[PDB]
Parts: C-alpha cells; sequence; structure tokens
C-alpha cells in the first residue's frame, strides 16, 4: 500500500499567521496519464470529511484563496496564507492513483494561544452512590492550554493505576482553551478501607505539580 | 447536487450481522469507483472497502477482509457494505465516499449490552465548580442542560467513556461564582432518549 | 454542487 505520511501532525496557528502541512508519499502518484492523484480533505470537528484540493492544486468548489496546494511526485505541500477561525479541523492528504485508496495520519489544526495553567477540583463520591455499592472520584482540570496535562491519582499516598479514565473537550470557540476530567474508581468496599484521596496535576502552566485532595467523610 | 445518504446502522450483538446501504443521487453512479470509509472516535480514516466501476474488482483489508463485503446495484445506483461476524473494533462512523465526496456517515456499534437509563449523582462544589455524573447508561447519546437551557456560560460536558462494564458514563460540570452558591439554585437537566428517561438533579453542596 | 470528479485513477 501507498504510506502516506504527514507533518507536522498536530499544528497550533496563532490567528493572523500562515500554516505549512508535509505530506510524503512512498511511491510516487504519478499516473499514466500524466496526472498526479494526490488530494486534501478538511473535517471541520462534528462533521463529514470534505474534498478541499484535488490534483495537487486545484482548488475544489466553496474553498477560498487562502488555501494552495503544490508539490510533485513524492513530495506534496497544503498552504494556509493566512488561518481564519473557520479553517480549524484535521486535514488529511491522500493518494488515488494506487489501490488502495490511502490517508494521511491527519493534521489537527488548532488556535494557538498564550499557556494558561487549569483550575483544578476534585469531587467525591455523592452519598447516594456509595449506597448503591460504587464509588466514583471526579477530578476536573479547567480551561488550561495546551492540551497536553497529566494527572496522577493517589489513595492514601500509594500512587494508583489502571482504575482511572479520561476525557478532554474540544478547544473552546472563545477563550481556545481545554477542559479534562479524570475519573477514578472503586468499589465501595475498597473506597471505605482508605481516608486520604489526591488528585495531582502537571501542566506547563504549573511551576510544580499542583495537588487537590479530601478525606473520607468530611 | 451529488448526493450520498447510508442507512443500516445502529446496534448489532458480537458476531452478528449488519447490512449497510447508501443512496447515490447527483451524479452518473455506474461510471466512478466507491468505497466504504470508518472512523473511530478520535482516530483517523480508515479504508474498509473499495470497488470499482462495474465491480468487477473489489478490495478488503486484512481488518474486515473475509467477513466484510461490499456490493454494487448500477440500477438502484445504490451502494452496500454486508458486515458479518461483527466484533468491537467494527464500532465507528461509517462513510459511503466516492473520493470526492462523503456521506453524512452512519454510526456502528458492536455490543451486548441493553438498553438502560443512567443514575444521576452530584459534584458538589473566586469561582466554584458543580457538576453531573451521568454514569452508566447504553446507548449513546445523552443530553445534558443546567437550569433548563438557562446556564450555558461555562458549561463543560465531557464526551461520554465506556466502561468496563459496556454501559457509558460522563461528567458535566460547569463554573459558577461562590458567592451565588446560596441565592441560586443547581440542577442538572439529563436526557437519555433510549431509555426515555428524564432526570432533574439538584446540586447542592455538602 | 454539481461538479462531479473522475477521482480514483482507475476510472481511466
Amino acid at each position: 500500500d501507498i504510506v502516506m505520511t504527514q507533518s507536522p501532525l498536530s499544528l497550533p496557528v496563532t490567528p493572523g499567521e500562515p500554516a505549512s502541512i508535509s505530506c510524503r508519499s512512498s511511491q510516487s502518484l504519478v499516473y499514466s496519464n500524466g496526472d498526479t492523484y494526490l488530494h486534501w480533505y478538511l473535517q471541520k470537528p462534528g462533521q463529514s470529511p470534505q474534498l478541499l484540493i484535488y490534483k495537487v492544486s486545484n482548488r475544489f468548489s466553496g474553498v477560498p484563496d487562502r488555501f494552495s496546494g503544490s508539490g510533485s511526485g513524492t513530495d506534496f505541500t497544503l498552504k494556509i496564507s493566512r488561518v481564519e477561525a473557520e479553517d480549524v479541523g484535521v486535514y488529511y492528504c491522500s493518494q488515488s492513483t494506487h489501490v488502495p485508496w490511502t490517508f494521511g495520519q491527519g493534521t489537527k489544526v488548532e488556535i494557538k494561544r498564550t499557556v494558561a495553567a487549569p483550575s483544578v477540583f476534585i469531587f467525591p463520591p455523592s452519598d447516594e452512590q456509595l449506597k448503591s455499592g460504587t464509588a466514583s472520584v471526579v477530578c476536573l482540570l479547567n480551561n488550561f492550554y495546551p492540551r497536553e496535562a497529566k494527572v496522577q491519582w493517589k489513595v492514601d499516598n500509594a500512587l494508583q493505576s489502571g482504575n482511572s479514565q479520561e476525557s478532554v473537550t474540544e478547544q473552546d470557540s472563545k477563550d481556545s482553551t481545554y477542559s479534562l476530567s479524570s475519573t477514578l474508581t472503586l468499589s465501595k468496599a475498597d473506597y471505605e478501607k482508605h481516608k486520604v484521596y489526591a488528585c495531582e496535576v502537571t501542566h506547563q502552566g504549573l511551576s510544580s505539580p499542583v495537588t487537590k485532595s479530601f478525606n473520607r467523610g468530611e | 447536487e451529488v448526493q450520498l445518504v447510508e442507512s443500516g446502522g445502529g446496534l448489532v450483538q458480537p458476531g452478528g450481522s449488519l447490512r449497510l446501504s447508501c443512496a447515490a443521487s447527483g451524479f452518473t453512479f455506474s461510471s466512478y469507483g466507491m468505497s466504504w470509509v470508518r472512523q473511530a472516535p478520535g482516530k483517523g480514516l480508515e479504508l474498509v472497502a473499495s470497488i470499482n466501476s462495474n465491480g468487477g474488482s473489489t478490495y478488503y483489508p486484512d481488518s474486515v477482509k473475509g467477513r466484510f463485503t461490499i456490493s454494487r446495484d448500477n440500477a438502484k445506483n445504490s451502494l452496500y457494505l454486508q458486515m458479518n461476524s461483527l466484533r468491537a473494533e467494527d464500532t465507528a462512523v461509517y462513510y459511503c465516499a466516492s473520493g470526492d465526496y462523503w456521506g453524512q456517515g452512519t454510526t456502528v456499534t458492536v455490543s451486548s449490552a441493553s438498553t438502560k437509563g443512567p443514575s444521576v449523582f452530584p459534584l458538589a462544589p473566586g469561582t466554584a465548580a458543580l457538576g453531573c455524573l451521568v454514569k452508566d447508561y447504553f446507548p449513546e447519546p445523552v443530553t445534558v442542560s443546567w437550569n433548563s437551557g438557562a446556564l450555558t456560560s461555562g458549561v463543560h460536558t465531557f464526551p461520554a467513556v465506556l466502561q468496563s462494564s459496556g454501559l457509558y458514563s460522563l461528567s458535566s460540570v460547569v463554573t459558577v461564582p461562590s458567592s451565588s452558591l446560596g441565592t441560586q439554585t443547581y440542577i442538572c437537566n439529563v436526557n437519555h432518549k433510549p431509555s426515555n428517561t428524564k432526570v432533574d438533579k439538584k446540586v447542592e453542596p455538602k | 454542487h454539481h461538479q462531479k470528479l473522475v477521482f480514483f485513477a482507475e476510472d481511466v
């Protein structure tokens, strides 16, 4: 199969600045008719992929002038002369010269903004939930940038693993920040044979990792 | 107007069968190649099956080869995907595609879980944070709102998570002035259409 | 709205 690899795979762009995306094919995409079937897709958040540029440089319908494409053989580039808020999403390069039809990994273009430290909150399991036989401990990381963040659970100073799940929001349209939730799940019995529950957060906006905790029964 | 409308998605038991249909219009269908492409949440575009003009010749990656069949009806102008022996990794959004056009996609969920309404638990609270834990429901989706659609600013409803039990879970949070944690009520309106459940959980401190 | 491309090379 023809391998399509893009770079970068994550592209934060300051509004007003241009953007470039590299795309390389493992073999030449020049078909027997001299045409090169290298294409570009844009998939806006919560939507189907739409053809942006076909055959290296030709703009599809509706595509603004700021989008342009170039390249030959195995090397190709997609340029956005000035990134607008509407251009947010994932860009795929793709070839249709060979079978099978293949895609690149996809480059997610986001809005670049100043580093923002997360606000951290911890939530003990409700007395309702505890009654039903289960305990969920939730940790919220609110409005931070960039997306990169580490969350560690500590039950009585013991590092937890394998019993938590995370969930991240898509970049907010107003403040360009993310929010993240980490949910620690334990049996009611396990939850009661311990006392201290702590959420520890590491982020670029934090000089040192912050810790929000509670004691069971307060 | 080129059009690609898919059908046949939904819930399937493991090892069961599902058949996808794609209604095409607006162009001479019989003259072009067609494909089914799928996508997992937060994942890339994965080719599932291709088929040429007359079909003719087909392609399947080893991921689905031997279990999936792609076929074509150049009278109805319809594209089909016959899915047999479905497993958990077959769970995705499936797109009917012509390369230059993509349908809106149809969702396929391979699970043996049964329809269940969520239990809603409080996430008790110069700004404070409070929320609701909407746990153990099936299947997707769920709708969450705060104060009957009056509280919208600062609301974060996280994407759902598939637990080991086979049941989905999500949280919905919102940050508000801590000076209002006594002069303001905070109720999350949760709705789960599959089980037809409506829950208005009050989120009080303490 | 109505443009149709010969997209896949297999279609000459």
